[PDB]
C-alpha cells in the first residue's frame, strides 16, 4: 500500500527507505498514466525532498529525483504542489552534483517546474537556475543530456506574458549562438524554437538576437533537409522581419530570399503559409525591399498561391499583395498588373473570412489610385474577372468598412 | 512543454 511506502521511506534503515523510494519511483514511471494524485495525498513529497539533500547516497538523490520529476510532468496543480514542498531549492543544489545522473535529473525536474508558467519559471530564474544550467554546455556532454538542458532552455524562454527577464534573455543569448552550430537535429530544433520565442517578444527582444551575431547561422537553416529545422527557423526570421526594416534589412543582407523559392514550392503547405507571411512583412517594408522582393523572382510564385493556395497561405499573399502598395513605386505595381494579380486577387471577395475581403478591397483601391493613366484599362481587368459583381454584391454586407470601401470604389473608378 | 521519465 502507498502508506507503507511513505513509512518505509522515512525509514532509518537504509535499505529499506531506498526500497520505498524506488516503489515510488517505479508507481510514477511505468506507464503513461501515472497515479500522481494518489501519491501527493499520500504525503511523500517531503520525505523525496528531505532524500534530495542525501549527499552520501547517489542513488537515493536520483529515485527521488525521478520520482519528484514524474510527478512534475503532470497538471498544473501536481507541479505546483511539488513546488510548495520547496523542491526548487534543493534541485538547483544538485544541479552542482559530482554525479553526471544527479544532475541530469535536476535538470529534468527543473525543466517540468520552468514549463509550467511564468511565474514558477521566474522564480526558478530568481533562486539562479541559469548560470549551472548553462554551465553543462560542453563537447564531452553525452547528447542526450544536451537535449535535456536545451529543452529546459527553450521552456525558459517560452510564456511571454511576461517574458523572460532581460538578464536572462543576455545569458541565454550566447548558449544559443554556441548550440546553433551543433549538427544534432534534436538540439538545433530546441535552440531555433528558444530563437522563435526570444524574437516573438517585441522588437528590444528582436534587437538583443540581432545584436549576438546569431542571424547569419539562423537564416541557412531554412534550407535545411529536416522539415522541423526549416519550420523554426523560419517562424524565427518570420518574427524578426516583424520588425523595423532595419532589422528586417539585417535579414535580408544575410541572403534570406534565395532560400524563399524552395519554401513557396515546399509539399508542406504550412510552410507555404508562413513563407508567404514572411514575405508579406518584406513588401510591407521600403521600396528597396520590395525591389529585392521583385527581383528574387519570388513574385509569380506568390500570385500563383494567391490562386491555387489553401485558405491560409491565400491569405498570406493577399495581404503581401496589399502591403506592396504601402510603400511601393507605380513601377512596382505595374510589374504586379504584369503578373496577372487582378484575377486571383479578386477571387478572394467572396470568402466569408471578412479580414481578408477587407485586405483585397484595400490593396484593388490602392492599385486603382496609383495607376491614374492605366486606371481604365486596370478598371476592365477587373471587370473581366467577374470583380465588379463581387464588389457591387458586397454593397450589401454585414461589416461597414466594407461596403464603405464597395461603394467608394464603384463610385470612383467605376462610374465617372 | 513537460516530459515524463518513464522507464527505458
Amino acid at each position: 500500500s502507498l502508506e507503507a511506502i511513505v513509512q518505509n521511506a522515512s525509514s532509518d534503515n537504509q535499505g529499506i527507505q531506498l526500497s520505498a523510494v524506488q516503489a515510488a519511483r517505479k508507481l510514477l514511471s511505468s506507464d503513461r498514466n501515472p497515479p500522481i494524485d494518489d501519491l501527493i495525498k499520500s504525503g511523500i513529497l517531503p520525505i523525496l525532498v528531505h532524500c534530495l539533500e542525501r549527499d552520501d547516497n547517489p542513488s537515493l538523490q536520483f529515485e527521488a529525483a525521478w520520482a519528484l520529476t514524474n510527478i512534475a510532468s503532470g497538471t498544473s496543480e501536481q507541479t505546483q504542489a511539488v513546488v510548495q514542498s520547496n523542491a526548487v531549492p534543493l534541485f538547483l543544489r544538485l544541479l552542482h552534483s559530482p554525479h553526471q545522473n544527479v544532475c541530469e535529473q535536476a535538470v529534468w525536474a527543473l525543466g517540468n517546474i520552468i514549463g509550467d508558467g511564468p511565474q514558477c519559471r521566474d522564480y526558478v530564474i530568481s533562486l539562479g537556475v541559469v548560470k549551472p544550467l548553462l554551465s553543462f554546455i560542453s563537447p564531452s556532454i553525452p547528447i542526450t543530456f544536451l537535449r535535456n538542458v536545451t529543452w529546459v532552455m527553450v521552456n525558459l524562454c517560452r510564456h511571454k506574458d511576461p517574458p523572460p527577464p532581460m538578464e536572462t534573455i543576455q545569458e541565454i543569448l550566447p548558449a544559443l549562438c554556441v548550440l546553433i552550430h551543433h549538427t544534432d537535429v534534436n538540439i538545433l530544433v530546441d535552440t531555433v524554437w528558444a530563437l522563435s520565442y526570444l524574437t516573438d517578444a517585441g522588437n528590444e527582444q528582436i534587437q538583443m538576437v540581432i545584436d549576438s551575431g546569431i542571424v547569419p547561422h539562423l537564416v541557412p537553416l531554412l534550407s535545411h533537409q529536416e522539415v522541423k529545422v526549416q519550420t523554426a527557423a523560419l517562424r524565427a526570421v518570420g518574427n524578426i522581419v516583424t520588425g523595423t526594416d532595419e532589422q528586417t534589412q539585417v535579414v535580408l543582407n544575410c541572403d534570406a530570399l534565395s532560400h524563399f523559392p524552395a519554401l513557396l514550392t515546399h509539399p508542406k503547405e504550412k510552410i507555404n503559409k508562413e513563407a508567404v507571411w514572411f514575405l508579406s512583412n518584406i513588401t510591407a517594408g521600403n521600396q528597396q525591399q520590395v525591389q529585392a522582393v521583385i527581383d528574387a523572382n519570388l513574385v509569380p510564385m506568390i500570385i500563383h498561391l494567391l490562386d491555387k493556395g489553401d485558405f491560409g497561405t491565400q491569405k498570406e499573399a493577399a495581404w503581401a499583395i496589399s502591403n506592396l502598395t504601402i510603400s511601393g513605386r507605380k513601377d512596382q505595381v505595374a510589374y504586379l498588373i504584369q503578373q496577372n494579380v487582378i484575377p486571383p486577387f479578386c477571387n478572394l471577395l467572396t470568402v466569408k473570412d471578412a479580414q481578408v475581403v477587407q485586405v483585397v478591397l484595400d490593396g484593388l483601391s490602392n492599385i486603382l489610385k496609383m495607376a491614374e493613366d492605366e486606371a481604365e484599362t486596370i478598371g476592365n481587368l477587373i471587370e473581366e474577372c467577374g470583380g465588379l459583381e463581387k464588389i457591387e454584391q458586397l454593397q450589401n454586407h454585414e461589416n461597414e468598412d466594407i461596403y464603405k470601401l464597395a461603394y467608394e470604389i464603384i463610385d470612383q473608378f467605376f462610374s465617372s | 512543454r513537460k516530459r515524463q521519465k518513464l522507464m527505458p
